RNA sequence: CCUAAAGAGUAACGGAGGAGUACGAAGGUGCGCUCAGACCGGUCGGAAAUCGGUCGCAGAGUAUAAAGGCAAAAGCGCGC
RNA sequence: GCUUGACGAUCAUAGAGCGUUGGAACCACCUGAUCCCUUCCCGAACUCAGAAGUGAAACGACGCAUCGCCGAUGGUAGUGUGGGGUCUCCCCAUGUGAGAGUAGGUCAUCGUCAAGC
């Protein structure tokens, strides 16, 4: 799917997901966007599932941008294994999402077609979304 | 048309500004520029949101009415809630007859359907940008800068230097030796 | 130019040592036509005594040689005494301690002030 | 030799030939450095003592031998052992070296229509090579080893290469 | 796991802050390298330890080119 | 100029077979004869 | 070095790496000097050898990991 | 007060870049390498003896905001204490309050000494 070509370190701490998205919250490339209104986490197979559904619906023209990149590795512990014995191995890559972040953008289509193409995408994502339009400020 | 009502603000801070947006439905603001000191004001959220539905809100002169004294300003910046999208703060720039000022002016693309690159080669018009930043005198600030794409073929790129501007208007970015793409014609996605 | 710029870089270590020790200094300047000597108090701020070839009894015409540097050296030592100073440190200001600079220093030693 | 020659007509003529308002900024040549980078002696180290002796004859100043500044395994060398030698010429030696190379040996090289004007950098210095070490009249033909590629480099006080070329219009430079 | 190693802590940092009264020989800073430089009345150890050579008060001033941080002793 | 390390330098005697003579200094200490010189070369005059 | 919560300290079969040496000069001192890289020009080398010039200023270097330092260079060379 | 040199205070609001200008003195370039001294070669640099030429190069002075560097007011983020919620995150009362950006500034300001007015 999507993941870094190479990274400095294999593993990472869990951390916390706090705050609003004051950066990456504007429509910068296209004319309409899908924007997160709740916080959460996107697992790079939901991003691919939602990209096919969006692109398969337009099927005639239109440019699409993906503004999210999953760069945080998460580990899992195999089943029937006790606590301890070192950290688990990396299983999938994921992205942190704060309220207000733009996920996908599109242009070159009508407002009515984009609005129903973004509805198909939002049905694959585990977080609340909204439809927004580009503004001067 | 372009008129806004404001009241002087005197209780400043984070706690006071949060009470404005819950209890009273107001919006904190500030007016600076000219040769005068800045001034904190308040204005209704419903009034500012209604004026901003207009297209040329940021490229037109606005008559501000603080108390009873009127003054000429221009929307310079605007803070929005990242999630809900409503306006939380606004700052205005005082307008003086002889003083160059910087504004953001939207672009208008016309005759897209009759473009050479579209009807002949089946290309698609892509808008790389949608507004440009200009500097000029207040008396000749344009509401929108015109760009046409009739004589554009497949693969041709439109730059800042190509488009013409009203007399007395400077493109700023072109002045700093950096012309940026505006639009192009490219081959179809599928 | 590079010629002067590299000399000031060459003279910084000795000057910074004297500020640390807070000792009186005897600074020398040498040009193609004259030579200079100054006694600077403890921190580069004030000049106590001075002597050069521009005094109105040495402006005779030949000031860019060795013996001209000898007369100023034995003249700056006299002026240092009037200021009640001895026990200074010689600062060559990046010039090599070989020629006109050396002849200047020997006159000061004979003049009475001791390094 | 060529000292007085430069200041009798070459310097006075170039003053008003480019229409100068002052006299020092007329181009003059400061130094000539020979250099000859011995690609061989990678491991043998048997031509340095031979390259030192021959290069002495052309000039008469004891040469200095240069060392590798890096490793670069592609040439199977590394820093520490020398790869080439060089000499620097100034004032009288480099003038008298010029005329001897100008025409005592340069006409009798082999085949040459002249010295091209394309061997100029962007500032006004000239560089040109020499394909055989025996070309000069200071050495023999039999007691000398095989071909060695001696070089010539010129350095002038020219702002740009055109008046550097103009200065080299004098000195009887075979420029085509 | 092949990671379980670490070294003992070295207890570095500032030992006397600005305004404090000092005596000759007092250690002022424990360092790696010179985050702070020796000013007036301050010496430097072979492991870059700043120590007092006079009696007075710590100063902690930034001055000169290079934007260096200096520690010096002044009159109380 | 460093001494004892620079070998003998002199004015020699140069004489081209065409009668051309230029007194230039070199390091041979003997007269030399030239078959060709600047006054008799095809490239210097357009041959 | 991170965890370690802007003084110190701080655990886990937590996340990452090194050591069990070297040097009689690789120590002391006086004197002197600045790198990597790029471009142009130049015999066999040609993107990369040595040479000339301009820019560059530390993107080099530091016996040995990483961190903190380095123009009075703590980097480089020579005499004693 | 005016100009030039030496040494400092202060380390970009003081820097870079562009243009103009300075030889009366000073400074710089300059001539030569006998003599002290020097180059792992070269009087290039260090040094010695002055002085015929020039302000070209360098340096200084004066202009310009183009780049750099400074930079508010207001708002926002975070946060100590007390209290709430729908409690992986927030809200209220009270105290505190950035970074970024915006309007806009900047072609420095001083001290001692010596030579000429
Ligand atoms: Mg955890
Ligand atoms: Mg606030
Ligand atoms: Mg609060
Ligand atoms: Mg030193
Ligand atoms: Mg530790
Ligand atoms: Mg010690
Ligand atoms: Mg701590
Ligand atoms: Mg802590
Ligand atoms: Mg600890
Ligand atoms: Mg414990
Ligand atoms: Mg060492
Ligand atoms: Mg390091
Ligand atoms: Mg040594
Ligand atoms: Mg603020
Ligand atoms: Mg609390
Ligand atoms: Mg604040
Ligand atoms: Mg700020
Ligand atoms: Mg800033
Ligand atoms: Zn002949």
């Amino acid at each position: 799917m999507l993941q870094p070509k190479r990274t400095k370190f294999r593993k990472q701490m869990t951390g916390h997901n706090r705050g609003l998205a004051h950066r990456g919250s504007k429509v910068s490339f296209g004319e309409y966007a899908l924007k997160a209104t709740s916080r959460g986490r996107l697992t790079a197979r939901q991003i691919e599932s939602a990209r096919r559904a969006l692109t398969r619906h337009v099927k005639r023209g239109g440019k699409i941008w993906i503004r999210v990149f999953p760069d945080k590795p998460v580990t899992k512990k195999p089943l029937e294994v006790r606590m301890g014995k070192g950290k688990g191995g990396v299983e999938y890559w994921v992205a942190q999402i704060q309220p207000g972040k733009v996920l996908y953008e599109i242009e070159g289509v009508s407002e009515e077609l984009a609005r129903e193409a973004f509805a198909l995408a939002a049905a694959k994502l585990p977080l609340a979304t909204s439809f927004v339009k580009r503004t001067v400020m | 048309d372009f008129i806004l009502n404001a009241q002087v603000r005197s209780d400043l801070g984070k706690g006071a500004s949060r009470r404005l947006r819950r209890n009273a439905g107001l919006v904190p603001a500030v007016v600076y520029g000219g040769d005068k000191e800045p001034q904190s004001v308040t204005l209704e959220l419903r009034e500012i949101a209604k004026l901003l539905e207009n297209e040329a809100a940021f490229s037109h002169v606005i008559a501000l009415n603080v108390g009873g004294a009127k003054e000429t300003v221009l929307i310079k910046a605007l803070q929005r809630h990242p999630a809900k999208g409503f306006v939380m703060h606004a700052d205005f720039l005082r307008v003086v007859a002889d003083h160059k000022l910087t504004a953001h002016v939207p672009l208008h693309f016309i005759n897209e359907e009759v473009a050479v690159g579209v009807k002949q080669a089946g290309g698609e018009i892509s808008h790389t940008i949608s507004e440009v930043e200009v500097s000029c005198l207040p008396k000749d600030l344009p509401e929108f800068i015109e760009v046409d794409m009739a004589k554009v073929e497949l693969g041709q790129i439109v730059h800042l230097s190509d488009l013409k501007a009203p007399k007395g208007v400077e493109l700023v970015q072109l002045a700093h030796g950096n012309d940026l793409a505006v639009a192009n014609i490219h081959a179809s996605r599928v | 130019s590079v010629k002067k710029e590299t000399r000031l870089r060459r003279a910084r270590k000795a000057r910074l040592k004297m500020r640390e020790l807070e000792t009186v200094r005897l600074c020398v300047y040498r040009s193609s036509q004259h030579i200079y000597a100054q006694v600077i108090a403890a921190d580069g701020g004030k000049v106590l005594a001075s002597a050069s070839t521009l005094d109105k009894d040495l402006r005779e015409g030949a000031t860019g040689n060795i013996d001209a540097a000898k007369k100023v050296g034995q003249l700056v030592a006299e002026r240092a005494k009037a200021a009640g100073v001895t026990q200074v440190a010689f600062d060559r200001s990046g010039f090599k301690y070989h020629g006109r600079v050396k002849a200047l220093a020997d006159a000061a030693r004979e003049g009475g002030l001791e390094f | 030799r060529l000292k007085e020659i430069y200041r009798k007509e070459i310097a006075p003529k170039l003053k008003e030939e480019l229409q100068l308002a002052n006299v020092m900024e007329v181009p003059r040549v400061t130094k000539i450095t020979l250099n000859m980078g011995l690609g061989e002696a990678v491991g043998d180290k048997k031509i340095i003592e031979n390259a030192v002796a021959d290069l002495e004859k052309i000039t008469g100043q004891k040469p200095v031998v240069t060392y590798a500044r890096k490793s670069i395994a592609g040439f199977k060398i590394r820093e520490g052992w020398p790869i080439g030698v060089k000499v620097t010429l100034r004032s009288d030696r480099m003038y008298e070296f010029l005329d001897r190379l100008l025409s005592i040996s340069l006409p009798r090289v082999r085949d040459f229509r002249g010295l091209n004007a394309k061997s100029f950098d962007g500032r006004g210095n000239y560089s040109m090579g020499v394909k055989e070490q025996i070309i000069f009249p200071e050495i023999d033909y039999d007691k000398i080893d095989a071909l060695r590629g001696l070089d010539i480099t010129l350095t002038t006080t020219a702002r740009t290469d055109d008046e550097g070329r103009a200065l080299l219009r004098a000195f009887k430079f075979p420029f085509r | 796991t092949r990671n379980g190693r670490d070294s003992e802590s070295k207890r570095l940092g500032v030992k006397l802050f600005g305004g404090q009264a000092v005596k000759a020989g007092n250690i002022l800073v424990r360092q790696r390298g010179t985050k702070f430089h020796a000013g007036y009345g301050v010496g430097l150890g072979k492991d870059h330890t700043l120590f007092a050579k006079v009696d007075g008060v710590v100063k902690f001033e930034t001055k000169g080119a290079f934007g260096r941080k200096y520690v010096s002793i002044v009159a109380a | 100029m460093k001494a004892d390390i620079h070998p003998t330098y002199e004015a020699i005697e140069a004489t081209c077979s065409c009668g051309n003579v230029i007194k230039t200094r070199s390091t041979l200490c003997k007269p030399i004869h030239l078959d060709v010189c600047s006054e008799c070369h095809p490239f210097y005059t357009g041959k």
